């Protein structure tokens, strides 16, 4: 299986480690491996230092000075798998170091306080929370900076805006009124900005001349000079305009917060907020926000340049200073680390809220730790984040790729409340900046469009929540092997060129060059080229980047394909596509699917269970294998070993294959032999037909493991117990249970079988007065006990593979209150490809398997080789996805050559390469035929007739050469299986990669007769051996109503659910062989009479002539 | 649904509703006008 | 008087119909005071009640229709014979 | 009746009509560079140009199938009631014309390419803009399914 | 009032309001018995008003709390006659239904328009009562009890039983519905046809009416039980009778893709 | 822990009310009236057939207020309550 | 479609009338025995492993069949509703 | 038709000393092609047992 | 037997409210944990509303199907399934008048 690779653009730098977003976000979050000595703070340590100097001074007695030194974690409670087996979180313990001082002598320092537990991250990038693997998405929002907006309402001029956040961080808006009045909005407050400038220290003289020289608009500033004659008098003047009945003397009081400390700051000193100000305007920014503590009289870092630029924009050209919202340099991405640290900060301040109150009830000296510290608020906060937050979710780990794509997903809809389901128009739209930064394809179908979108393959978040796509500098017309990851805003400064631009080492070729100055598509010259694209993968996500002939595919069905790959199911006979993009290897690599040698070496031992190697440095290492493990959405993820005893190996070489990996290539489905023709109505509107042969050679067959669980809760009536001797059960039903009442391993279990025997006592509680005595009187413990066991639900199981008991004397387990033990039984099934299943190619051909033909009567080549699958051609013209056709063609050639290929995305394989390879193949599919003893079939001739008459072959030629022609065009003769006559027209066939999706027909087919019914509302449900009924919706009612279906509708609203007396009459009467007892009165009606009567309404029923009518069945009488 | 005259007791109301509502799913956001009418 | 569709509906003669709108208490009340009748005209009203659709089979035009074997048709002919006394 | 790649037939007249619109656009470019065309009229004239080039090649491929291969699977499906909008076919064989910006202003450069051969990286990214606006509209159709029909029923059930 | 999971009980919120009012009213009576200082009797009378207003309608006066923990307005009579379920609304907005099932659909070209194919097991469960009857008519079972035990598990099902099921089906029809039911042809009735496999099979012509294509799309299925329900079902509701749309007199069961391409 | 209210969001806090989720079992809830009817009568029959001191002791000590042997006796030895209690049961169960 | 349906819509003023007639016919067809019928003689409905729809599979089909003959009578208020059931139970046994 | 392995109790097992999971093995087993030389033989149980 | 063509809400005279009722709810006594049986004359009473139990009496006075329409002696119980119970209504005898807040607010 030799790989030819097509197209050579030398993609100069490899992909980022595609998990880096989570791993490094949660590295930067918690400086954990590094000493607290280490100089950078941001994340946990900064969230610490932010709150930490806790000054509760003088309202009676104080001198509390509790400060921060160090913090540490080190030791996780339990192993990872231990954290999953028992339902525990994978965490480290947090204890920071502290010293509270006094107004008097000395300072007690209690080293450690394990205030709160803090989860950890796995190598691969996920978390373990409730026992359950979870993942934190990222988030988008408006980056905290200085922005300039056209006046929404008024058509003319602009309004500034100073945006901070964390939420606590005040919002200021600086608009200039044609009236001249420079208005200024905080908390809905509108006033001449000047009052504020004065508070800073700006006198009306230096202001107008040195700022507003260039605009005459400066005269809109200086109007109220009457008030602006007095400095600190202004601070009070302003103090007025918040009016709770304040102390008008309290000087630096509100101005303290919007100066320095708690409110507008960005994370840390240097680049946190300063970049967004520094770039859009201004020059520098000492301090986090405009502030002063050392002199008391205040300095604005900010307020002058902001207004200066509102001038600079209102009048003429510094550059062109209107700011775009959706531009991804004026929008920001929230890594995991930061999100968790935001919650960690608000938790820490819940603690700082309680401890102030402990500064009051505190004795005098006796305070050192637990007086001040409880884990409770911080713990509750972090825990609340990880297990209840909108942005944590169950790991999408159907297959490796799925989980990977989840890890690098990106959401708009913030649990902080960033965006809501109502609005979406311009929000959802792709924006110029999403180039190289965000996938234009990866957004999902239906409501969630453009809100959740995954980031580009090459994109990577820098120190501050900004996406940065690379580019390579080019020098005059000389291209560099040097690469710069550029900011969105920074990107627009330059003239960037396309990667599909011709080369000669470092040199452009074409005088006409394709290139993009900010946004626009521009034709340009070689000299003018400042930067060039790295490769065309950078434009799209990872999924989207695994489609090989994407170039020829409408983005709409390309999205379908990208998303489809998410839901592929890992197949026992998994295969890596005959034709790949090349990323498959790196994807199984970066996902932690497989197992790779760490050094050169040799192999020592190879179990199904583990592998042991002997390295160069002297080491010998055991790697155990994930033998057969269950995944969040059912799919089996075992690792298989691929190496032998006494085989040498190379660093980075693979040792065992992941869930859906084939010799270390992403294997999501198979390569089947497709013919692409219509069939006797069996591949209709998208349906798909199959050769039974796929089942005999276990192809589209996948394992699946469900997992059942039951508790032995403890009761008012007495404790429940897990045992074999249930009462009213036939010996037959008990055969497969072990002595403890748990079903034994490797037994075949049918819906209705017992998995776990459990016996509860008779309910209605322990009747002390008479029975208590009876207990003494008669064989104490001779009471009564009913059976409440665990049955395989309708739906099914298969065979028991694994049991887990979590018993009392709980040896490392957090059992719920009341819970005595729990039992889980794991049940697997091999799921062959039944009819009703879903299959789809990479190019987005959703289809159902609709017919399984026996090998015998389905379309076969001249040589008796039949096709495996039969796709309707009618699926192609609508859904412009000619990629799959080119897959099929290349596949055809790869079948006879016995080789696989890599067509890089936009550096594809071109038409004639294809053709040459096909020629190569014809001399194998046919060259043999002639020597073997066999020329043409009379059928072959008879179809070549119609072929040249149709214009496919060129008349006058030998059938050999005609068949060559017909081959190269993608098509070959095909015989009907069932007639043996040929198909009157040649037909394209080839190898197609096609996969089996999560949507099998187990989760899907229900059918209710009769059963349970809910207690308040009497519409049915299910439990023991009964499904639940389908909802008959209002529209379904409308449907019936349009028709005359009066009775059918009544039934649907009566006998078939709700009306009890009626439905019972109905069943019994069916058993008789009677029609059905519809009438009497409807439930709803008598119930709405009495329910109406419960408020004092007299609702009475009348005859034709207005007369009384007893609706209540002769039961109304007193 | 036939081409003979309408049969008494046919719920023409609902039928007309449906028959106008269903194609609404094909109206670009068009529809706002159908509402505005 | 020309009205918007939602307004047109929202303001019906029937009360049962109106209790299917986010305003129920008011209308309940209103029609309680006035001893208001709901003739069961329309469908919505009739269906809130578990009653038989006033359209398809449910039309009084059709509800009542009878069928007879000739055998039993001449049988009712006998009923009016015996009615003559002595 | 299957679908090879070669069933998607690019007419000989494409490269022609392309040449034509290429230099004619160059004309409009001097004609604005001289001062005769206002910045606006330039734009509207480019748009005009491509609008026409597009319509032209569309009718041209249909002329091709009609005359040379009247049993061409693509064109068969298209002119039967099976499958096909000539607008689409235009995109497969001929060219998908001008993509618009998010805003509404159509792009200055159109998409010269067919699906049958390499859509370039950027033609693709320009394509996307409109594509997701379509998918979005459809999703905003789904959201409230019997909305209108609801109100109508409330008005009409009687 | 009920027993859920052991020593817990569960209560309709209305009973705590009714107890609130029994409490207040009784204390009032014995406040008149045990002598009558005005401000105290008033305070009680006011309490009384308050709690009537409670059980009738919370949150029109700031709302009663069950014991600070589940600080949620208790369900008042009014709340029952209005809400999400609200007695009035739910009867329309519609119920869960007994005789009903669901599966993925699959093209069933070798059906008639007349018909729909559906999976054996499904058919079995669906007409189960009827089937039991049939087993009783014939020597298959003595009475229903036996018939019942006969069918609970899958490997059992005897051939003659099947033949009886077929006998039950005869010329009855079932209704088929597809998700967003926009006009009345969103539901049509078909003659059921036992088929190998596990999904429902549909006649391609009325993939038009139900906007269904075979790529994961599911459909539900219901039985009609009465001779009446059946009559409407096949006379007005059967597919083969519903050929032209009522929207436009155009025919709706028309040739779609494959058929046309062929002809 | 008290009886919990019948209407609470279950699972995904969307629209579920905890009456939705619970089926029905049995109407008659039998073996109550008939059983008590036999029960208390037979119980009383043998209750009466032995010396009332012994019967009544843990008759009302175990079944008319609360739980005590320390406090059991009106006023005799702990030994004697123990004794006659046990022996009473014994003769009561199986008469010789 | 089902046997001779156009002929049956031709039989009535309202489509729905047909449904009501058929329904009620199948009803009495079951209730007062199954020998209610006007047509059995020779060649009426049938089924396939023995042959007997000549006893009791599908009742409404029987209705449509009878109705297809001018044998039955349908009409708004032919006969007083009570003496109807009296007469039906009195003439035909089978309970 | 059917296989049984000493210490295996179901097809989803793995044996010690053995690379192939019991599925890989039963798949490798389906490949077995075996002539009966006598058409009375409806079935045969082959035994494998090897070590080291 | 008689058809129902018209339905009418009126306001109800307290004498009608008593007419509707069977017995007056006395005690705020649901049911005792000991016996999941109706406490004295509490909200869930057997005499007032009807028997929780299928066909049986509260007092066990009558326990079979045979006397389907008859009423029991020491507690008043006319018998059927769950439905008779969900259908019968009681009443509270209010000391001081109180007001239907619908008419108020």
């Amino acid at each position: 299986m030799e790989i030819k690779r097509f197209g050579r653009i030398r993609e100069v730098i490899p992909l980022p480690p595609l998990t880096e977003i989570q791993v490094e976000s949660y590295r930067r979050a918690l400086q954990a491996d590094v000493p607290p000595e280490k100089r950078e703070n941001v994340g946990i340590q900064a969230a610490f230092r932010e709150t930490f100097p806790i000054e509760e001074e003088d309202k009676g007695k104080g001198g509390l000075v509790l400060d921060f030194l160090e913090y540490r974690l080190g030791e996780p409670p339990f192993p990872q798998d231990e954290c999953r087996e028992k339902d525990l979180t994978y965490q480290a313990p947090l204890y920071a170091r502290l010293q509270l001082i006094h107004k008097d002598t000395g300072l007690i320092k209690e080293d450690e306080v394990f205030l709160g537990h803090i989860p950890l991250m796995t190598e691969d990038g996920s978390f373990i929370i409730n026992g359950a693997d979870r993942v934190i998405v990222s988030q988008i929002h408006r980056s905290p900076g200085v922005y300039f907006t056209p006046d929404p309402a008024r058509p003319g001029r602009y309004i500034a805006s100073i945006i901070p956040l964390p939420k606590r961080g005040p919002w200021i808006d600086l608009e200039v009124e044609p009236n001249g009045v420079v208005s200024m909005k905080v908390n809905k407050r509108k006033f001449p900005l000047v009052l504020l400038l004065r508070v800073l220290g700006y006198d009306q003289e230096t202001l107008a001349r040195e700022l507003g020289a260039y605009g005459e608009l400066v005269q809109g500033l200086m109007d109220e000079s009457v008030f602006a004659m007095r400095p600190e008098e202004a601070l009070i003047r302003l103090f007025t305009l918040l009016r709770p009945g304040d102390p008008p003397k309290r000087d630096k009081a509100v101005a303290y917060v919007y100066g320095l400390i708690a409110d507008p700051r960005r994370y840390d000193l240097g680049e946190a907020g300063r970049y967004k100000a520094e770039e859009k305007l201004g020059i520098r920014l000492s301090g986090r926000t405009l502030a002063r503590f050392e002199d008391g009289e205040f300095k604005d870092e900010v307020f002058l340049p902001t207004l200066r630029y509102l001038f600079a924009l209102t009048a003429g050209v510094p550059g062109h200073e209107v700011d775009d919202i959706d531009h991804l340099g004026n929008r920001r991405i929230r890594t995991v680390g930061e999100l968790m640290t935001d919650q960690f900060r608000v938790g820490l301040a819940r603690l700082a809220r309680g401890v102030r109150e402990r500064m009051l009830m505190g004795s005098e000296d006796s305070l050192t730790p637990a007086k001040l510290v409880n884990s409770r608020p911080l713990e509750a906060a972090i825990r609340e984040f990880f297990s209840r937050s909108q942005l944590s979710q169950f790991k999408d780990e159907t297959n490796p790729l799925s989980s990977l794509r989840h890890k690098r997903r990106i959401s708009a809809l913030g649990p902080g409340g960033l965006t809501r389901e109502r609005a979406g128009f311009d929000v959802r739209d792709v924006h110029r900046t999403h180039y190289g930064r965000i996938c234009p394809v990866e957004t999902p179908e239906g409501a969630n469009i453009g809100l959740i979108t995954s980031l580009a393959a090459y994109a990577r978040v820098d120190e501050l929540g900004f996406i940065r796509t690379p580019y390579r500098r080019v020098v005059g017309g000389v291209v560099t092997d040097e690469v710069v990851y550029m900011t969105a805003t920074e990107e627009d400064r330059y003239t960037i060129a396309q990667a599909n631009t011709p080369l000669e080492g470092n040199r452009i070729a074409a005088e006409r060059v394709v290139a993009r100055r900010k946004g626009e598509p521009v034709i340009v010259s070689p000299e003018e080229v400042e930067f060039m694209d790295v490769s065309p993968k950078q434009v799209f996500s990872v999924n989207t980047n695994l489609i090989p002939f994407l170039e020829h595919d409408d983005a709409n069905r390309a999205l379908m394909g990208s998303n489809m790959q998410t839901q592929a199911v890992p197949l026992i006979r998994a295969q890596a596509p005959v034709v790949m993009t090349g990323l498959e290897e790196r994807v199984v690599r970066d996902s932690l699917a497989a197992l790779y040698a760490e050094e050169d070496g040799e192999v020592a031992k190879v179990d199904g269970n583990r592998i042991v190697v002997r390295y160069e440095d002297g080491r010998l290492v055991e790697y155990p294998l994930r033998r057969f493990y269950r995944s969040n959405q059912g799919t089996a993820l075992d690792q298989r070993p691929r190496v032998v005893v006494g085989q040498r190996v190379r660093k980075g070489d693979l040792l065992a294959d992941g869930p859906a990996s084939e010799n270390g290539f992403l294997a999501l489905g198979q390569n089947v032999l497709v013919a692409i023709m219509p069939f006797d109505g069996y591949n209709f509107e998208d349906a798909i037909v199959i050769s039974e042969e796929l089942l005999k050679r276990d192809f589209y067959t996948s394992i699946h493991i469900e997992r059942y669980e039951i508790e032995a809760r403890d009761t008012k009536l007495g404790p429940e117990r897990i045992t074999r001797d249930i009462p009213h059960l036939s010996e037959a039903a008990l055969r497969d249970l072990d002595e403890e009442g748990v079903v034994r391993i490797g037994a075949e279990v049918k819906p209705g079988d017992i998995l776990v025997g459990r016996t509860s006592f008779k309910g209605e509680s322990e009747p002390t007065p008479e029975e208590r005595l009876l207990r003494s009187i008669f064989g104490e413990k001779a009471r009564d006990v009913k059976d409440t066991s665990l049955r395989v639900p309708p739906g099914e199981g298969g065979i028991v593979v694994r049991t887990v008991r979590l018993r009392r004397g709980d040896p490392g387990v957090e059992l719920k209150p009341g819970v005595r033990e729990v039992v889980r039984v794991y049940v697997a099934q091999k799921r062959k490809l039944q009819v009703g299943d879903k299959l789809a190619n990479r190019h987005g051909n959703k289809g159902v398997v609709a017919k399984i033909l026996p090998v015998e009567d389905m379309p076969h080549l001249p040589d008796g080789t039949p096709v495996d699958v039969i796709l309707n051609p009618l699926g192609v013209p609508s859904r412009m996805n000619l990629g799959q056709i080119l897959e099929t063609h290349l596949g055809l050639a790869g079948y006879f050559l016995g080789q696989r290929y890599i067509s890089p995305i936009f550096d594809g394989a071109k038409e004639p390469e294809i053709k040459e390879l096909l020629a190569q193949a014809f001399e194998v599919y046919f060259g043999k035929r002639k020597g073997e003893g066999f020329g043409v079939d009379k059928r072959e001739v008879e179809v070549l007739r119609r072929a040249e008459k149709l214009g496919l072959v060129t008349p006058g030629k030998t059938p050999e050469e005609q068949l060559k022609e017909l081959f190269l065009q993608g098509k070959v003769v095909l015989y009907d299986g069932r007639t043996g006559e040929p198909i009157e027209g040649p037909i394209v066939v080839g190898q197609m990669f096609i996969m089996k999706l999560y949507h099998m027909v187990e989760d899907k087919m229900h059918a209710r007769s009769t059963g349970p019914y809910s207690l308040i509302t009497q519409q049915p449900l299910g439990g023991k051996a009964q499904f639940g009924g389908q909802r008959f919706g209002e529209m379904e009612v409308w449907a019936l109503e349009a028709y005359g279906a009066a009775h059918t509708l009544q039934e649907m609203l009566t006998l078939k659910s709700d009306d009890i007396e009626g439905r019972n009459a109905a069943y019994e009467a069916i058993i008789k062989g009677e029609d059905v007892p519809e009438p009497s009165v409807p439930e709803s009606f008598r119930v709405l009479v009495k329910e109406l009567q419960a408020l004092a309404l007299d609702v009475q029923t009348l005859d034709e002539k207005d007369n009384p009518v007893d609706i209540f069945e002769g039961l109304a009488s007193k | 649904s036939m081409a003979r005259p309408v049969s008494i007791g046919e719920a023409v109301g609902i039928v007309a509703a449906q028959s106008i509502g269903e194609p609404g799913t094909q109206l670009t956001m068009g529809l706002p006008r159908v509402i505005e009418l | 008087l020309l009205m918007g569709v939602t307004k047109s509906a929202l303001s019906t003669k029937s009360w049962l119909s109106a209790a299917s709108f986010q305003n129920t208490t008011h209308v309940l009340t209103e029609a309680a005071i006035a001893g208001k009748k709901d003739e069961l005209i329309g469908l919505k009203e009739n269906v809130i009640l578990g009653r038989l659709i006033p359209a398809g089979t449910g039309s009084d035009f059709v509800r009542f229709t009878q069928v007879v074997d000739q055998k039993t048709l001449k049988a009712i002919e006998e009923a009016r014979k015996e009615a003559v006394e002595a | 009746i299957t679908i090879g790649i070669d069933d998607a037939v690019i007419p000989e007249e494409k490269k022609q009509y392309l040449e034509e619109a290429d230099r004619k656009l160059l004309q409009i470019e001097q004609a604005y560079e001289m001062g005769f065309l206002t910045d606006r009229e330039r734009y509207d004239q480019i748009l005009q140009l491509w609008t026409e080039t597009t319509e032209k090649v569309t009718q041209a491929v249909f002329k091709n199938f009609e005359e040379n291969y009247p049993f061409n699977p693509l064109y068969v499906m298209a002119q039967s009631g099976a499958r096909g909008n000539p607008q689409q076919i235009r995109q497969l064989c001929g060219l998908r014309g001008l993509m618009q910006k998010p805003s509404g202003e159509t792009f200055e450069v159109p998409v010269r390419s067919s699906f049958r051969e390499g859509l370039t990286v950027l033609e693709y990214f320009i394509s996307s803009h409109g594509a997701r606006k379509g998918g979005a509209d459809t999703a905003l159709r789904t959201a409230d399914s019997g909305y209108l029909t609801r109100k109508l029923v409330d008005v009409t059930h009687e | 009032m009920v027993q859920v999971d052991g020593g817990r009980f569960a209560t309709s919120d209305l009973n705590d309001l009714y107890r609130r009012l029994i409490n207040r009213n009784n204390r009032l009576k014995k406040l008149l018995a045990q002598g009558a200082p005005e401000i105290i009797i008033r305070n009680e009378k006011r309490m009384l008003q308050e709690a009537v207003d409670a059980l009738l309608d919370n949150g029109r006066r700031g709302a009663p709390v069950t014991n600070p923990g589940s600080d949620r307005p208790l369900r008042s009579l009014t709340d029952i006659l209005s809400g999400k379920q609200g007695r009035f609304r739910q009867n329309l907005l519609g119920k869960r239904v007994d005789y009903s099932g669901r599966s993925v659909i699959v093209v069933g070209p070798q059906l008639k328009l007349h018909q729909c194919g559906l999976p054996k097991r499904m058919a079995l469960e669906l007409f189960k009562p009827f089937l039991l009857k049939k087993m009783e008519e014939k020597g298959i079972a003595p009475n229903v009890k036996a018939a019942r035990r006969m069918l609970e598990r899958q490997r059992d099902i005897k051939d003659e039983v099947w033949d009886a099921l077929e006998e039950v089906i005869h010329g009855k029809v079932v209704l088929l519905n597809r998700a967003p039911t926009l006009h009345r042809l969103g539901i049509q009735a078909f003659q059921p046809v036992l088929v190998e496999g596990q999904s429902i099979q549909l006649h391609p012509l009325v993939c038009e009416a139900f906007n269904a294509d075979f790529d994961g799309d599911q459909m539900a299925v219901h039985v009609p039980l009465s001779s009446f329900a059946q009559a409407e079902a096949r006379i007005q509701m059967l597919s083969a009778h519903n050929l032209l749309s009522p929207a436009s007199g155009e025919p709706l069961a028309k040739p779609s893709r494959d058929i046309i391409l062929g002809l | 822990q008290e009886p919990v209210s019948l209407e609470t969001p279950i699972g995904d806090e969307k629209d579920s009310f905890y009456g939705d989720f619970i089926p029905d079992e049995h109407l008659p809830s039998p073996v109550d009236a008939a059983t008590q009817s036999l029960l208390s009568e037979e119980l009383e029959k043998a209750l009466s057939k032995l010396s009332e001191r012994e019967a009544m002791v843990l008759k009302l000590r175990k079944g008319l207020i609360d739980g005590e042997e320390v406090g059991a006796f009106f006023g005799v030895t702990r030994e004697r309550i123990r004794q006659i209690e046990n022996k009473a049961l014994r003769k009561l169960k199986y008469h010789e | 479609a089902e046997p001779g349906i156009d002929k049956l819509f031709g039989m009535v003023d309202s489509k729905y009338r047909l449904t009501v007639v058929v329904a009620k016919r199948a009803q009495q067809l079951l209730r007062h025995g199954f020998k209610n019928t006007v047509l059995e003689p020779e060649e009426r409905p049938k089924m396939q492993t023995l042959e007997g729809l000549f006893d009791d599979p599908n009742a409404e089909t029987w209705a449509m069949k009878e109705l297809l003959t001018g044998r039955l009578v349908f009409g708004e208020n032919l006969v007083p509703e009570d003496r109807l059931q009296k007469e039906m139970e009195r003439i035909y046994p089978g309970e | 038709t059917s296989v049984y392995i000493e210490d295996v109790l179901h097809e989803f097992s793995t044996i010690p000393g053995v690379k192939e999971d019991v599925v890989e093995i039963i798949l490798n087993l389906k490949e077995l092609v075996v002539r009966f030389l006598n058409p009375s033989l409806q079935t045969v149980t082959l035994l494998l047992k090897a070590e080291g | 037997k008689k058809e129902v063509r018209k339905v009418r809400i009126a306001l109800a005279s307290p004498e009608k409210i008593r007419s509707w009722s069977y017995g007056e709810v006395e005690k705020p006594e649901t049911i005792n944990y000991r016996t999941l049986k109706p406490e004295r004359d509490g909200l869930f009473d057997e005499r007032i509303f009807g028997p929780i139990k299928d066909y049986e009496c509260a007092c066990g006075k009558y326990k079979r199907q045979r006397f389907e329409g008859k009423v029991c002696e020491r507690c008043g119980v006319e018998v059927t399934k769950s439905i008779v119970r969900r259908y019968r209504m009681g009443h509270i005898e209010l000391a001081t008048p109180a007001a239907h807040i619908w008419f108020v607010k």
